[PDB]
């Protein structure tokens, strides 16, 4: 998308705030590629981070209140009452490494030229749709559902509703990237979020440290 | 240029070059190169002295409450604070100022912005913006927030005159501070704060002693 | 407003004083804008300072009298006999942050040129009415009661009455800053303001401007 398209998108997301890039990432040519592709990468980054942060907000609320799956042994193995950041550290590293590799397979599926062009879209940097996820039609083996709408809902949605939904996606993502980080910052830095004092359990570890044992130095195996 | 500029700075005195330093042909580069180098040296010294005056006054009373600065007292000489600073911090500060200096010296950059080297028709002290730098550079050295980038032309020279005079005053001021610091009673009416005993022109005296000395 | 208009406005504020500008701040270009912009910024600053000072005078009296609502728990639980500054400092930190953040949102709304232009006004520096707080029509959800005149008592007022009111606003705020700062000075350094010495301005032992 062009910077004019970004201005229009910003003025539709929030008419009053409008286009509010004060650091000019929209202008810096990333890897030497054109502005129309840096805009695509930046917009895909915004959508993706907002997605992961919205999911992370809901997941943090779920983990802090120990609403766990009833019929699994890993959840039972993890002690109860831990902070939500620690509910991640108390897991077998082999499960962390499979969550991460699941996201890896999915983000390899997404960026694939062949799947995207078979379904009709292109890469987000090649003028495609930022925040699209191709279905598993060209998958080696069959699979029951896709990722976006595994069921049928929004197979018959108007383009107006889709545009409204993408605007709401971007806005809610911008807000959730701040809410989830409010949770993390209040956990690891007490009195950092003034309104959550005494609400978020405290935490000592590093939320940017996925595995307990350092993979770069000494991993663990199963 | 120096006569007219000196009369602008102080028309009563006009010109006083008692040692004829402008007349002396520095490195055989010509009197024009002498004038350019001397004006740029005066401006560089004035800027660093102005900043050093403010920094000395600040550091004598306030420190940053995070490490490693929180561990330093403020009731000692600021030169003593610098002496205590870790060797890596000293080298890194000097290397950063070296970057600013070599960027100012880079001809291609200030030529991009429309200036020449200070001793060949370059207006003294035109520092360049970090646009030729490779990766993102959110702000610049001069007009970092771009506040007064659209200043007034006559103001843009009145400010130069005020800068030169304030720089001269700060040269004498910071040096008076150092004089009273390393020699008590050196500056009468200043002997009230800090009496460290060591050479301030020894960046790494605390760290190492160069061989041969 | 041009500087000729500023001299005129000063004359309307007080025919005797005239344009008393010993620092000549009106004749300036802050951040490299125009002189009209500098005048607009100074006018908005004066109006806003007078407004906050007028509300602060009333608040200081109301707090010094220990006048508190009959429905709130926080204030009723807070200690009595305190100075207003002590009362603010012992208010809950969350409450202080909500107050300051709502004030932040109001400042953002006032500065927002999209909203002013939708209402037929402009930002004060760029040429417009200094001190005009826009309505809340552009809000995501339709609140009632716009900030200025929520119940609508000045809707049918005349332009001449409104101009007189703005002049009164500026002058009354000018002495309101002096009054509130007199209270703060007397709570701080005693004998700063002689006249209040009898009423016993409740002493305060902290720097108010350091939350
Ligand atoms: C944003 C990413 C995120 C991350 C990194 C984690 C991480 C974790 N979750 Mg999960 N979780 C998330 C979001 C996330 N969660 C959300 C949004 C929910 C609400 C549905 C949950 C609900 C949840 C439960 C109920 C439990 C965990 C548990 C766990 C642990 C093991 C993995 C697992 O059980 O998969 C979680 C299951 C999923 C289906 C994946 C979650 C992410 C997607 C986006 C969900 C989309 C909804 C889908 C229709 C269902 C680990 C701490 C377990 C635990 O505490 O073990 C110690 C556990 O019992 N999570
Ligand atoms: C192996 C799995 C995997 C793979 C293949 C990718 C692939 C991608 N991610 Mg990432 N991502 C992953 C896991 C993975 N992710 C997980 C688990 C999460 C959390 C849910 C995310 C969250 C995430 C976000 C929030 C974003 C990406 C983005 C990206 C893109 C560029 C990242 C990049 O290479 O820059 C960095 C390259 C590195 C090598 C980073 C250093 C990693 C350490 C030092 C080594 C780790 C080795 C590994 C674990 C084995 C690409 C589509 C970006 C994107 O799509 O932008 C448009 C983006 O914004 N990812
Ligand atoms: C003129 C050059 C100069 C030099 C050589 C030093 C040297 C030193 N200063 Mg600094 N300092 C300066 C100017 C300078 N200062 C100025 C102008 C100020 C006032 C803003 C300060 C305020 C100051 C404080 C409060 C402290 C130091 C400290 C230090 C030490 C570590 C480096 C540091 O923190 O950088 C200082 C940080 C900078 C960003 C560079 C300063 C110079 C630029 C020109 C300022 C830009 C202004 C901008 C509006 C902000 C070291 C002795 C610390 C110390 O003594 O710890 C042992 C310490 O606590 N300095
Ligand atoms: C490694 C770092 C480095 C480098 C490459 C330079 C390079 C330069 N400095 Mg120096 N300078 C440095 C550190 C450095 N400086 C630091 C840390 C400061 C701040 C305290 C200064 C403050 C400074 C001033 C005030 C002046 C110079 C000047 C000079 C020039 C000649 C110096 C010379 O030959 O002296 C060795 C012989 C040259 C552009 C002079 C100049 O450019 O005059 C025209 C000048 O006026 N420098
Ligand atoms: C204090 C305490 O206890 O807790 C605190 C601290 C703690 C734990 C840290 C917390 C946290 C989380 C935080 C702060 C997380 C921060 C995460 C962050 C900041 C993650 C950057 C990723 C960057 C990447 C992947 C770069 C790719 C780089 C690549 C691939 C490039 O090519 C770069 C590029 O430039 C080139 C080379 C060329 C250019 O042409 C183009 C661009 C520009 C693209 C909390 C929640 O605040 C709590
Ligand atoms: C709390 C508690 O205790 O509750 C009690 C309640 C109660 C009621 C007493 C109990 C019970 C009974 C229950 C709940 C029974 C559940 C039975 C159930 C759910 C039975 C599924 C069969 C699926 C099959 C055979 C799959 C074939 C799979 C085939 C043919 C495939 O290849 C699938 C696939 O082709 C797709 C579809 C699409 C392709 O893209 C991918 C592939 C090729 C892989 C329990 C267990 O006691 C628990
Ligand atoms: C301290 C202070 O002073 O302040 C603050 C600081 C701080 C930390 C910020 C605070 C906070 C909390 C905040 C702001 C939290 C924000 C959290 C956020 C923003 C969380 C979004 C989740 C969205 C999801 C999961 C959406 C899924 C949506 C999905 C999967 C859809 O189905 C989309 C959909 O389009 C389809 C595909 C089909 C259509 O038919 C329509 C629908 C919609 C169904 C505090 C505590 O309040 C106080
Ligand atoms: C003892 C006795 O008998 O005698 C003496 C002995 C002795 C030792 C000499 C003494 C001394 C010391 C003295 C007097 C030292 C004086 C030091 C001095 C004179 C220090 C200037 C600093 C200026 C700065 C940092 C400027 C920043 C300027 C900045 C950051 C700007 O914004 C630049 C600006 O251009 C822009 C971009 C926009 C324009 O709109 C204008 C402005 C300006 C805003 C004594 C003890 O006092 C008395
Ligand atoms: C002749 C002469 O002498 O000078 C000449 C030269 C000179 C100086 C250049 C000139 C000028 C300008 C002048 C004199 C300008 C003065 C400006 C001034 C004096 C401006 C105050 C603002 C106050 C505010 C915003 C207060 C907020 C106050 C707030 C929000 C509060 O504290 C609230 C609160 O307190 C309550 C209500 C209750 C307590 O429970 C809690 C606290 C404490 C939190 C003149 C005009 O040319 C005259
Ligand atoms: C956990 C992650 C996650 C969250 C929390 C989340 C939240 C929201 C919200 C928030 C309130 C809204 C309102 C919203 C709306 C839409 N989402 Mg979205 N979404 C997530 C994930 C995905 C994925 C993977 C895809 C996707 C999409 C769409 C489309 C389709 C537009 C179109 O087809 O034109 C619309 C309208 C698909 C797409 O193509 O987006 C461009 C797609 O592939 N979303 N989404
Ligand atoms: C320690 C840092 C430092 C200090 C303390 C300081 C103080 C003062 C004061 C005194 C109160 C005044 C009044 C003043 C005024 C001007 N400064 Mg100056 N200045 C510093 C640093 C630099 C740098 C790096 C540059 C610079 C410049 C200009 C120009 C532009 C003129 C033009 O471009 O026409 C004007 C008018 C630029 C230049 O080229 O000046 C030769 C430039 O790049 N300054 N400066
Ligand atoms: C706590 C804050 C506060 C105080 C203590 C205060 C006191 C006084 C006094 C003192 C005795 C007078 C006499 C006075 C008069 C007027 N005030 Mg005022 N005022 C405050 C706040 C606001 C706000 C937010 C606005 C406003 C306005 C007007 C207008 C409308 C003129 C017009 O509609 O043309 C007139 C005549 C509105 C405006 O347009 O101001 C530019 C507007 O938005 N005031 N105001």
């Amino acid at each position: 998308e062009t910077k004019a398209d970004l201005e229009a998108l910003a003025k539709d997301l929030n008419p009053a705030v409008g286009f509010w890039d004060p650091l000019a990432l929209s202008d810096y040519s990333f890897w030497g590629t054109s502005q129309e592709a840096t805009i695509g990468f930046l917009r895909e980054a915004e959508i993706k981070h907002g997605r992961i942060a919205m999911a992370g907000f809901v997941g943090y609320i779920v983990h802090s209140n120990d609403i766990r799956w009833t019929f699994d042994k890993v959840a039972a193995s993890v002690p109860t009452g831990l902070p939500a950041p620690a509910v991640w550290d108390a897991i077998p590293d082999i499960a962390k490494w499979q969550i991460i590799l699941f996201v890896g397979v999915m983000e390899s599926w997404r960026e694939n030229k062949v799947v995207l062009e078979a379904e009709g879209q292109k890469h987000y940097m090649s003028g495609g749709k930022p925040g699209y996820f191709p279905s598993f039609d060209l998958l080696p083996h069959p699979v029951p559902f896709p990722l976006f709408d595994p069921f049928g809902i929004s197979k018959r949605a108007t383009e107006e509703k889709k545009a409204k939904g993408r605007l709401a996606e971007i806005n809610n993502g911008r807000l959730a990237m701040i809410g989830l980080f409010g949770f993390l910052s209040e956990a690891t830095v007490p009195g950092s979020v003034p309104f959550l004092k005494g609400v978020v359990p405290a935490y000592t570890g590093e939320v940017m440290a996925p595995f307990t044992q350092n993979i770069f130095t000494a991993p663990t195996a199963l | 240029a120096l006569p007219e500029l000196s009369k602008k700075l102080n028309p009563v005195l006009g010109y006083w070059d008692p040692l004829n330093l402008a007349e002396l042909n520095f490195w055989g580069a010509g009197d024009d190169a002498t004038v350019g180098f001397l004006r740029h040296a005066e401006i560089k010294h004035g800027r660093v002295a102005m900043a050093a005056f403010v920094g000395y006054c600040v550091q004598s009373n306030v420190h940053f409450p995070w490490a490693p600065f929180n561990s330093i007292p403020t009731n000692i000489a600021p030169a003593e604070q610098w002496a205590q600073l870790p060797e890596a911090a000293k080298w890194q500060i000097i290397l950063f100022v070296g970057f600013l200096e070599v960027y100012s010296e880079h001809s291609f950059i200030l030529e991009k912005y429309g200036q020449k080297h200070y001793m060949k028709g370059g207006k003294p002290g035109f520092f360049p913006d970090f646009d030729t730098m490779v990766h993102p550079v959110p702000l610049n050295l001069w007009d970092p927030l771009k506040a007064y980038k659209g200043a007034s032309a006559e103001r843009k020279a009145d400010g130069l005159l005020k800068e030169v005079n304030n720089g001269r005053l700060a040269m004498i001021g910071i040096m008076g501070f150092c004089a009273e610091a390393r020699v008590p009673g050196a500056v009468p009416a200043l002997s009230n704060i800090a009496h460290y005993a060591g050479d301030p022109m020894a960046p790494f005296a605390a760290n190492f002693h160069l061989p041969g000395f | 407003m041009d500087k000729s208009g500023l001299e005129g406005f000063a004359k309307e504020l007080n025919p005797v004083v005239g344009y008393w500008d010993p620092l000549n701040l009106s004749n300036g270009e802050f951040w490299g804008d125009s002189n009209s912009a500098t005048i607009g910024f100074l006018r908005e600053s004066e109006i806003k300072h007078g407004r906050v000072a007028m509300a602060g005078f009333v608040g200081y009296i109301v707090h010094a009298n220990d006048i508190r609502f009959p429905w709130d728990k926080v204030a009723m639980a807070a200690p009595k006999g305190l100075s207003p500054q002590e009362l603010w400092d012992v208010t809950p930190e969350a409450a202080k942050w909500q107050i300051i953040l709502t004030i932040a949102f109001l400042e953002f709304w006032r500065e927002n040129s999209y909203i002013l232009s939708k209402e037929g006004e402009q930002h004060y520096m760029r040429g417009g009415k200094p001190g005009y707080f826009p309505t809340f029509s552009e809000l995501p959800h339709p609140v009632p009661f716009n900030l200025f005149d929520p119940f609508g008592f000045s809707k049918n007022a005349s332009p001449e009455k409104k101009a007189k009111g703005l002049l009164a606003e500026v002058n009354n705020g000018r002495l309101a800053m002096i009054g509130l700062m007199g209270f703060l000075s007397e709570a701080k350094v005693p004998g700063s303001v002689p006249a209040l010495a009898n009423v016993g301005i409740r002493p305060y032992a902290g720097e108010v401007m350091a939350p």
